[PDB]
C-alpha cells in the first residue's frame, strides 16, 4: 500500500500528512454523468487513495455518481 | 437523488403501472402542506448560525474533553472542521426537508460519513449529541409561533425530526 | 474540426488525437505511453530533461497505487511545474497555462481569473492547482485514468463561443511550447469580455500582388485607436503594410497615440 | 429525476449553499403546477387504454405498411402488434410519471436515454413514436394547466425521437 | 448572465442608488407580462427541432453551395455540426427570451462566434440566413393564436425578434 | 448573481438543454414572488433615512464603546459615524436588490463576497452590522410575503456575518 | 508543521533529490537560531502564569466593555474570564513551540489555520487577541536573537488575526 | 512529516502543556549534535551512487536467483526498478537522519512498502539484505575519520544504524 | 535554479506568504556559508587552468585508449583534447558558479540537466568526467567550510554522472 508520498501535498501540514483508502461500490450511469467522456470500467469495490485535504471533495465526487462509500481505512 | 414525487414516480415504474388513485391523492396532501415545508425550511435556513454555534457550544459545555487539549475539537483547524460539519448536517437535513424525501440526505452527507469519523478518530456519539442539539434548537424554531400564519405543523415538525435522526444515528 | 478548417487552422492533429486511457493490467508500454503523454500535455510539450522527471510518482502510477488523475497532480504540484510555469510569470497567465495544461481549454470569463487568484491569495499554489484537478469539468472530461487533452477546438457542454477563439492564442500549433516569463495574450480580452480574429496557420495570411513592396510581404497591424486629421471610424483597426512602409505605419500610429495590440506576418 | 425540487437542491448543494430564497421561489412554482399536473396524471390514466389503442391504430394508419410487412420489427402478426402497444404504453406512462413530478426526469431516466440506439438496433422507426404522441397531444382532453404542462412533455419527447 | 432584473440592479449599485419609484413601476409591469414571457419560451421549445429542421431545409434549397459536395455544409460531420449550431443559437435565444436579458445570449453564445465562423470558414452570411428562417418560424409558433389565452403579445415578440436579430448580427 | 430565472438557464446550459418545464416553474416562482419583493423594495426605500439612521443609533446603543473610545474604525467622531451610517445605507440598499432580484444575488456580488476581509484588515466588529440588520428586521414594518422574503435577505447576511 | 528542517526535506522530496548544500545551510542556519529559540521559549515558560494574567488584565483595560456586558462571548463572568486566559495561555503555549520548532508551524497547525471562523463563530474579535499578543512582546523581556524570533512569531499572529 | 523539534512539540501540544526544562535540555543537546548530524548527512548524499551500485552488486553476488532469467532483478526494467528502489530507501535514510526523526522514512517510503513488495512478487528479505549493505557502506564512510575535525560520532551512527534497521525490518 | 535565496522565496510565494522565521534562519544559514563559498570559488578561479590541465592529464593516465584510438569521440587528436580540456573547464567554472551561489542550481540548469543525452549521443564515456572531478576534488587545496562546500558540489556532479 504505497502512495503517500505523492498524494499528499507538498504543503508540510501535520494533518495533510494522511491519506485514506476509500472502498467505493455501484458506480452506475447517473444523470450527474451523462456527459462524462469516459466511460465506466467497474462498478464493483473500487479503491480510491485519498488525502485528508481532498477527502471533502471526493466523498462529494462519488455522491453526485452515486458510488456508495462502502468503507473508509487509514492508509 | 428523490423528492417526495420522484419516489412514488421510482416505485411505480419499478412495478411498471401508473400511480393509483390514493397516491395521487397522497402527494395533493403533500401539496397542500408544501408553504409548511417552505417556511420552515426557511426558518431554519434563517438561523442556521444560531442553530449551529448554540449546539456546538452547549455540546463542549457538556463534553469538556472534546475541547481539552489532545480532544478532536481541540486546535483551531479541528475546531473549524466540527463547526463545519455541524453546518453540513444541518444544510442536508434541510435539503431533505425541502425535496420531502430523505435521498439527498442518505445519498450525500450519511454515505460514508460513519466510516469518515472511524477512520479519523472521531467521536461520532458526539457528533449525534450535537446533531441532537441542533434537533432541539431547530425544532423549536420551526415551532415558534410568532409572526407567521397560524396553522399546525406537526406533520413537517416530525418529519425534519425524523431528518435529523437519520443523521445522528448514521454517525453514531 | 473537419478538415478543411483543420489544415487552414492547423489543429489537425488535435482533431485527430485520440484519448488515451490507463485501463487495468495495462502493460509496462501502455504505462510508459501514458506516462509519457501526461508529461507531453501537463508541461505543455516541452523537452522533459530525464532529470526533470517524477520517478517516484511514475513508480507509483506503474504500480498502480495512484491513478491517471493522481498523477497529473503530481506533476502539475511537483517542483519542475512551479519553474516553468509558475515562479516567473505573472499570476494570469499561470491560471491560463493552468487551463490549457489541466484542462485542455482557454479561460472563458474574467471571473476565472478572479477565481484562482483569490483562490491562490487564501490557500496557496496547492489548492489553486488542485482546484482545476478536483473540479467538475475535469471529472468528466477525463475523470481518473484518461490523460487530460486539448478540447478548446470542439464544440463543449457549458462552453462559451469564445473559448474555441480563444484556444488560438494558447494554442499556437503542435511544434510549439508553453517555454519562453511571458505575459498573457488573453488579458484585455478576458478583462473587457471580448474576442480576438484568429490568425493561426494560414489563416493569417493575405493577399499581395503587386501591393507589397520589394521582399513581397505584408504585416497586420492589429491596434487600438482613437480620435486625437480624418474622421476615425472604429476603435479597432486593421493595417497591412508593406516590409518598407512598416516603420512609417508605426511611427505615424505611435504620434497619434494608438495602441498597438499585435503585429502578425500576412 | 429531473425535477424543480432535485434541481433547486443540487444546484445549491454544487455551491455549498443553505437553500436560499431563489430555492424557496422555485418550490412555489412546482406547488403552483403541482395539482394541475396531478388532474392531468389522473385524466391521463384514467382514459390511458383508449389513448393507447388510438394511438397505435393512428400509426398503423398513416404507416400501413407495419400492418403487411414481415420482419421481426413491424406489427404484421399478433406478436408486433404486442410490442407496439406496450411501447406506446411505456411512452404515455412515463409521460404521466413527469406530470406527478413537474419535469422531464422520468423521461430522461426511463425512455429518452438511449432511445436512439434502441430504435436503430431493433429497426424502429421513431416517426411511428413521433405519430402516437401527436395522437395522444390531440386526444387527451386536457385543458389548461394541464394540457401545457403535458403537451411540454409530449413535444419533449417528439423533439427527443425527431 | 443577468436577467430583466439584475440589469436595473447592477446600474443602479453602480450609480449606488435605490431604484427608484419609475423603475420599480417598470419592472412591475415586466412581470406582469411574465406569463407571455413563459409560454413564448414554451412554444419554441416544444417546435425547437421543427424549426430548426424546416430551416436547415429551406436554407439548403436556397443556397444549395452548401451541400453541394466541397461545401461547407457537405458530410454528415459538417451537416450534423450546423444542425447543431441552428439548434444552439435557438436554444440561447430561449434563454435570452426566459431571463428577458440579452446576457446570456451575448456572453456565452454571440461572443466570439464571428471569429469562430470567419476561422472555421463557416459562410456567416448563410447563418444569418439561417437564423432569419428561425426567425420567422418561431416568431409564427409565439403568435399562433389556436389554443392559448386571447392577449397582446406584441412586446414580447420584439424582444424575441431582437435577440434574433442580434444572433444574425453576430454571425456575419 | 443568484436570482431564479438566472440559475435555471445556469442549470439548463450545464446540461445543454432546452428550457423544460422545470424551468417554467422556476419562473412562475419568481413571477409570483416578485410583487411581494418590488413592495418590499419601495417600502424600504421609502424608509431608508429612518432605518439607516435608526440602525446606527442601535448599534451604538449596544455598543457604547464605539462612540468614546478613538480609533480610526470607531464612531466616537463624525467621520467615523458617516462611516457607520454610510455602511449601514450599503446593506440596506443592497438587501432592496435583493427583493428586487429575487434572489441573494446581489448580497453575493457587491457585499458578502469579501465582508470577512474587510472587517478584519480595518477591525470592524461583524457583531455590529448585525445589530444594525436586527434592527431593520424588528422595524421596516412590512408583513406577509414582502416580510418573508426581506427577512431571508437579511438573515442572509447575518448568518454570513457570523 | 514548517519549520526549517521539514520544509527542506519536502522540496527535496519533491524533487527526488538528494540533500544537496542549500539544504545543509538551511540546517546550518536552523543551528544558529536554534539555541535562542529554545532560550526564548523557556524565559517565556517560566513567568507564563503572569504573561498570561497580565495579558489577559490587559485585554480587560482596553477593552472593559468585556468585563461588563453579558454574553457567551464576553468575561462579564468567571467563565468568560477561565475562557479567556485559557486562550491567551493557548496563543503563548503555542508560541513557544513556535520558538522550539524554529517556525511558524505550531501556529498555523494548531492555532492559526481555521482561527477567523472561530472568531466568527463565536462573536470573538480578533482585536482582542491582538492587544493580549502586545503585551505580551511588550513584557517578556527577551533579548537579542531570542527577541527578535519570538516578537516575529507574536506578530505573525498579529498580521494573521488583523 | 516531524523533525527531531516538532515531534516534541507534537507530544507537548496533545498533552497541551510547555515543554519542561529537561525537554529543551535534551533538545539543546541534539543543536550541540547538529554539526555533526549535518556532516553524516553530507557523506551519505556524497557517496550515495557508490553506496547503491556496491550493495546491489554485492546483493546480486550472494542470492545469484534475482539476476537468473525470471529472477525478479532480470530484464533491464526490473533491474532499474530494484536500483531505484535502494537509492529511494537510502534517500529517505538521509532525510529521517537530517530531521532527527524516523517520521519521514516510514510515512513516505516504509508504509505498505512490505504489502507492494508482496503484492508485485518482490521479495522483502532480499531487498532487505540489500538495506543491510547500504547500512555497512554508509556507516563505514560516516564513520571516517579522515578530512574531517575528529570527534566523537557514537550518536549520530546509532541514529543513522535505526534508521537503516526501521528501512530493513519493515521492508521484510 | 537550487540557492538558499531563490529556494526560501519559491517556498514562501508557492504559498502565497511572506518571509517568516523560517525563510530567515535560510538567509542566515546562507551568510554564515557565503564567504567561505567565495573564496572557494576565488580559489578555484586562481588554479583553474592548472587544475583543468592536471584533471585533463589524470583522465587520460586513467583512460589510456582515450589517448590512442582514433575517433571522434576521444582525445587522440589535438582537437579532441581541446574539447576534453573545455569540458573539463566548463565542470570547474559551473562547479565555482555553485560555491557563488551556494546550492547546485548552476550545476543543475547548465550542466546535469541532458548530460546523459549528451555522453550517449557523442558516445562520451561519464566515467571519464567522474575522474576529472575526482582529481579536482583531490587537488583543489582548501579547507574547511570551503573543502566541504566545493566537494558536496564535486560529489554531486560525481553522482550525476554515475
Ligand atoms: C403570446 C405569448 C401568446 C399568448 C400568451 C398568453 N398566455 C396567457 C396566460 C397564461 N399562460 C400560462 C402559462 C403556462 N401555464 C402552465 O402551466 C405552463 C406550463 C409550465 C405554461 C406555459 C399561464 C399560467 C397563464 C395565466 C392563466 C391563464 O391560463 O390565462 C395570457 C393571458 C394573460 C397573462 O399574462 O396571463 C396570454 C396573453 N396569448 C396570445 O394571444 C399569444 C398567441
Ligand atoms: C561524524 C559525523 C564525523 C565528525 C564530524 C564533526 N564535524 C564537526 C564540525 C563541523 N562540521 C561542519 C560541517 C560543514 N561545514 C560546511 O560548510 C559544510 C557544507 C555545507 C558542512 C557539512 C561544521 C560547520 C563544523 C563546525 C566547525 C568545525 O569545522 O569544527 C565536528 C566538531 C564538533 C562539532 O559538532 O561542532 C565533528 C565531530 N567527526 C568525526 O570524527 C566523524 C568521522
Ligand atoms: C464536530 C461536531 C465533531 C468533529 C468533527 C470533525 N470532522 C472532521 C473531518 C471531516 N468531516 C468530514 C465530513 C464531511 N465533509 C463533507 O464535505 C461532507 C458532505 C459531503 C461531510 C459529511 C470529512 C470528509 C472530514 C475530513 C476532511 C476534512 O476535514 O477536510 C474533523 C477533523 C478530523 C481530523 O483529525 O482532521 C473534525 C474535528 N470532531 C469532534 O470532536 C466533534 C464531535
Ligand atoms: C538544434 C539543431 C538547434 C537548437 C535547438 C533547440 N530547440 C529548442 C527547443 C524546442 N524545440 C522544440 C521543437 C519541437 N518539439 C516538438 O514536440 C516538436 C515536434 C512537433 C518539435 C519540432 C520546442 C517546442 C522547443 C521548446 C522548448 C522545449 O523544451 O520543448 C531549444 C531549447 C531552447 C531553450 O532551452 O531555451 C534548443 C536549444 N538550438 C541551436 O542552437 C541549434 C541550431
Ligand atoms: C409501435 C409504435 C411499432 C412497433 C413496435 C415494436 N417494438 C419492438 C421492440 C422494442 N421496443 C422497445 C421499446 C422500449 N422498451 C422500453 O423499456 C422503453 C422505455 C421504457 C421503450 C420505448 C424495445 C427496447 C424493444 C426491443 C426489446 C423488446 O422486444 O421489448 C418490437 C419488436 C422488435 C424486435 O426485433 O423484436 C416491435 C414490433 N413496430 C411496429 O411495426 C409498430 C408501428
Ligand atoms: C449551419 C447553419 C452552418 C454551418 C455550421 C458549422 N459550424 C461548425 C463548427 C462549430 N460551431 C461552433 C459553434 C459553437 N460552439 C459552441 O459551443 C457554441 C455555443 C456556445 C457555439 C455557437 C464551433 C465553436 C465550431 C467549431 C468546433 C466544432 O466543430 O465542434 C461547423 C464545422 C466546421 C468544420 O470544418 O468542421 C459547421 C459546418 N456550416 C454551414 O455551412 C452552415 C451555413
Ligand atoms: C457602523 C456599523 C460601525 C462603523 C463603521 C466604519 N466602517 C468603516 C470602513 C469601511 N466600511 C466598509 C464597508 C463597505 N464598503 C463597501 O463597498 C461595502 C459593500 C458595498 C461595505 C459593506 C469598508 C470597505 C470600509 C473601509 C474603507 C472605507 O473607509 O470606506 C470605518 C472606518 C475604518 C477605517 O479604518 O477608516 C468605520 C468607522 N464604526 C463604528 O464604530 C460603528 C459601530
Ligand atoms: C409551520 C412550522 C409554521 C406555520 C407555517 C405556515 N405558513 C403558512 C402559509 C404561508 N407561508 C408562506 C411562505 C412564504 N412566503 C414567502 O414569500 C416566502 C419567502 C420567499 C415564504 C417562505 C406562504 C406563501 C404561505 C401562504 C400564504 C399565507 O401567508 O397564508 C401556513 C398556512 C397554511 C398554508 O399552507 O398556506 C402555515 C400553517 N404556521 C405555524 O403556526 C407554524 C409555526
Ligand atoms: C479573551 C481574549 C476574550 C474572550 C475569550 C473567550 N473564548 C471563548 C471560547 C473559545 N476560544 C477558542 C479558541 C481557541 N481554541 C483552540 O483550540 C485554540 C487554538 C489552539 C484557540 C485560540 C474557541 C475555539 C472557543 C469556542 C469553544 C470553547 O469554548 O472552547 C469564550 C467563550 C465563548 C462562547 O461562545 O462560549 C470566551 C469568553 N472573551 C472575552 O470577553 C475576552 C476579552
Ligand atoms: C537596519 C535597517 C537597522 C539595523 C540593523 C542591524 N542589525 C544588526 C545585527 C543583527 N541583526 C540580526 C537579526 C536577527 N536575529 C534574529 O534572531 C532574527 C529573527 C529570527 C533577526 C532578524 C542579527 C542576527 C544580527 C547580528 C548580531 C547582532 O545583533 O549584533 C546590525 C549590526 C551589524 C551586523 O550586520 O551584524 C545592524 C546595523 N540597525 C539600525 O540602526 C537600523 C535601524
Ligand atoms: C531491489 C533491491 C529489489 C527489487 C526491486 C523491485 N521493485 C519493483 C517495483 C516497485 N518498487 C516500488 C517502490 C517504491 N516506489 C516509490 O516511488 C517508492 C517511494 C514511495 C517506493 C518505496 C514500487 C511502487 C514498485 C512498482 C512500480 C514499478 O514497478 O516501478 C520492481 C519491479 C517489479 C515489476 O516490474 O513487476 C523490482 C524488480 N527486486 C529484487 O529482486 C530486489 C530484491
Ligand atoms: C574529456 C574528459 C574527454 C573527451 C571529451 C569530448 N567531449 C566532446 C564533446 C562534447 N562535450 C560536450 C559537453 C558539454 N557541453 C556543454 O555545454 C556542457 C555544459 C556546460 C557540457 C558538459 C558536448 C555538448 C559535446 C558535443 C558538442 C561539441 O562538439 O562540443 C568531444 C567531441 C565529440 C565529437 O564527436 O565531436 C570530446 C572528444 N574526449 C576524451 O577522450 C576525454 C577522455
Amino acid at each position: 500500500m504505497l502512495g503517500q508520498s505523492s498524494l499528499v501535498g507538498y504543503s508540510n501540514t501535520q494533518a495533510a500528512n494522511r491519506v485514506f483508502v476509500y472502498e467505493v461500490s455501484g458506480l452506475r450511469q447517473t444523470d450527474a454523468n451523462e456527459n462524462s467522456a469516459h466511460d465506466i470500467r467497474r462498478s464493483g469495490s473500487v479503491f480510491i487513495k485519498v488525502p485528508y485535504a481532498r477527502m471533502n471533495d471526493e466523498m462529494r465526487r462519488i455522491s453526485r455518481l452515486g458510488g456508495t462509500i462502502v468503507n473508509i481505512r487509514p492508509y | 437523488m428523490f423528492d417526495v414525487f420522484t419516489r412514488v414516480v421510482s416505485q411505480a415504474d419499478a412495478r411498471g403501472e401508473y400511480l393509483s388513485g390514493s397516491q395521487l391523492d397522497a402527494l395533493s396532501a403533500t401539496v397542500a402542506e408544501g408553504n409548511k415545508r417552505i417556511d420552515s425550511v426557511n426558518r431554519i435556513t434563517g438561523n442556521a448560525s444560531a442553530i449551529v454555534s448554540n449546539a456546538a457550544r452547549a455540546l463542549f459545555a457538556e463534553q469538556p474533553q472534546l475541547i481539552q487539549p489532545g480532544g478532536n475539537a481541540y486546535t483551531s483547524r479541528r475546531m473549524a472542521a466540527c463547526l463545519r460539519d455541524m453546518e453540513i448536517i444541518l444544510r442536508y437535513v434541510t435539503y431533505a426537508t425541502f425535496t420531502g424525501d430523505a435521498s439527498v440526505l442518505e445519498d450525500r452527507c450519511l454515505n460514508g460519513l460513519r466510516e469518515t469519523y472511524v477512520a479519523l478518530g472521531v467521536p461520532g456519539a458526539s457528533v449525534a449529541a450535537g446533531v441532537q442539539k441542533m434537533k432541539e434548537a431547530a425544532l423549536d424554531i420551526v415551532n415558534d409561533p410568532n409572526g407567521i400564519t397560524r396553522g399546525d405543523c406537526s406533520a413537517i415538525v416530525a418529519e425534519i425530526a425524523g431528518y435529523f435522526d437519520r443523521a445522528a444515528a448514521a454517525v453514531a | 474540426t473537419s478538415l478543411v478548417s483543420a489544415q487552414r487552422l492547423g489543429i489537425v492533429a488535435v482533431d485527430e488525437a485520440i484519448p488515451l486511457e490507463l485501463r487495468s493490467r495495462s502493460t509496462e508500454e501502455e504505462v510508459d505511453a501514458v506516462i509519457l503523454a501526461v508529461y507531453r500535455q501537463v508541461l505543455g510539450n516541452d523537452h522533459l530533461m530525464s532529470q526533470e522527471r517524477l520517478t517516484s510518482a511514475e513508480s507509483l502510477l506503474r504500480g498502480r497505487e495512484i491513478s491517471v488523475r493522481d498523477f497529473v497532480r503530481a506533476v502539475a504540484l511537483s517542483e519542475v511545474y512551479r519553474q516553468k510555469f509558475f515562479h516567473s510569470n505573472p499570476q494570469n497567465r499561470f491560471i491560463e497555462l493552468n487551463y490549457k495544461h489541466l484542462l485542455g481549454r482557454a479561460p472563458y470569463d474574467q471571473s476565472e481569473i478572479a477565481f484562482h487568484t483569490d483562490l491562490y491569495h487564501q490557500g496557496g499554489y496547492e489548492a489553486e492547482i488542485n482546484s482545476y484537478i478536483d473540479s467538475v469539468e475535469y471529472t468528466e472530461n477525463f475523470g481518473d485514468w484518461v490523460v487530460p487533452y486539448f478540447r478548446g477546438f470542439a464544440t463543449q457542454r457549458n462552453q462559451k463561443t469564445v473559448g474555441f477563439s480563444r484556444s488560438f492564442q494558447v494554442y499556437r500549433g503542435y511544434a510549439t511550447s508553453d517555454r519562453s516569463g511571458s505575459r498573457s495574450r488573453l488579458t484585455r480580452e478576458l478583462a473587457r469580455n471580448t474576442a480576438s480574429p484568429v490568425y493561426a496557420g494560414s489563416t493569417a495570411e493575405s493577399l499581395r500582388g503587386t501591393s507589397a513592396g520589394s521582399r513581397n510581404q505584408m504585416y497586420r497591424l492589429q491596434v487600438i485607436q482613437g480620435a486625437a486629421g480624418t474622421r476615425v471610424r472604429r476603435g479597432k483597426a486593421e493595417y497591412l503594410v508593406s516590409y518598407d512602409n512598416l516603420s512609417a505605419k508605426l511611427q505615424q500610429i505611435n504620434r497619434q497615440g494608438d495602441t498597438v495590440t499585435m503585429i502578425s506576418l500576412a | 429525476m429531473k425535477t424543480p425540487l432535485t434541481e433547486a437542491v443540487s444546484t445549491a448543494d454544487s455551491q455549498g449553499r443553505f437553500l436560499s430564497s431563489t430555492e424557496l421561489q422555485i418550490a412555489f412554482g412546482r406547488l403552483r403546477q403541482a395539482n394541475a399536473g396531478l388532474q392531468a396524471a389522473k385524466a391521463l390514466t384514467d382514459n390511458a387504454q383508449s389513448l393507447v389503442n388510438g394511438a397505435a391504430q393512428a400509426v398503423y394508419n398513416k404507416f400501413p405498411y407495419t400492418t403487411q410487412t414481415q420482419g421481426n420489427n413491424f406489427a404484421a402478426d399478433q406478436r408486433g402488434k404486442d410490442k407496439c402497444a406496450r411501447d406506446i404504453g411505456y411512452y404515455l406512462r412515463i409521460v404521466t410519471y413527469c406530470l406527478v413530478a413537474g419535469g422531464t426526469g422520468p423521461l430522461d431516466e426511463y425512455l429518452i436515454a438511449g432511445i436512439d440506439e434502441i430504435n436503430r438496433t431493433f429497426d424502429l422507426s421513431p416517426s411511428w413514436y413521433v405519430e402516437a404522441l401527436k395522437y395522444i397531444k390531440a386526444n387527451h382532453g386536457l385543458s389548461g394547466d394541464a394540457r401545457d404542462e403535458a403537451n411540454s412533455y409530449l413535444d419533449y419527447a417528439i423533439n427527443a425521437l425527431s
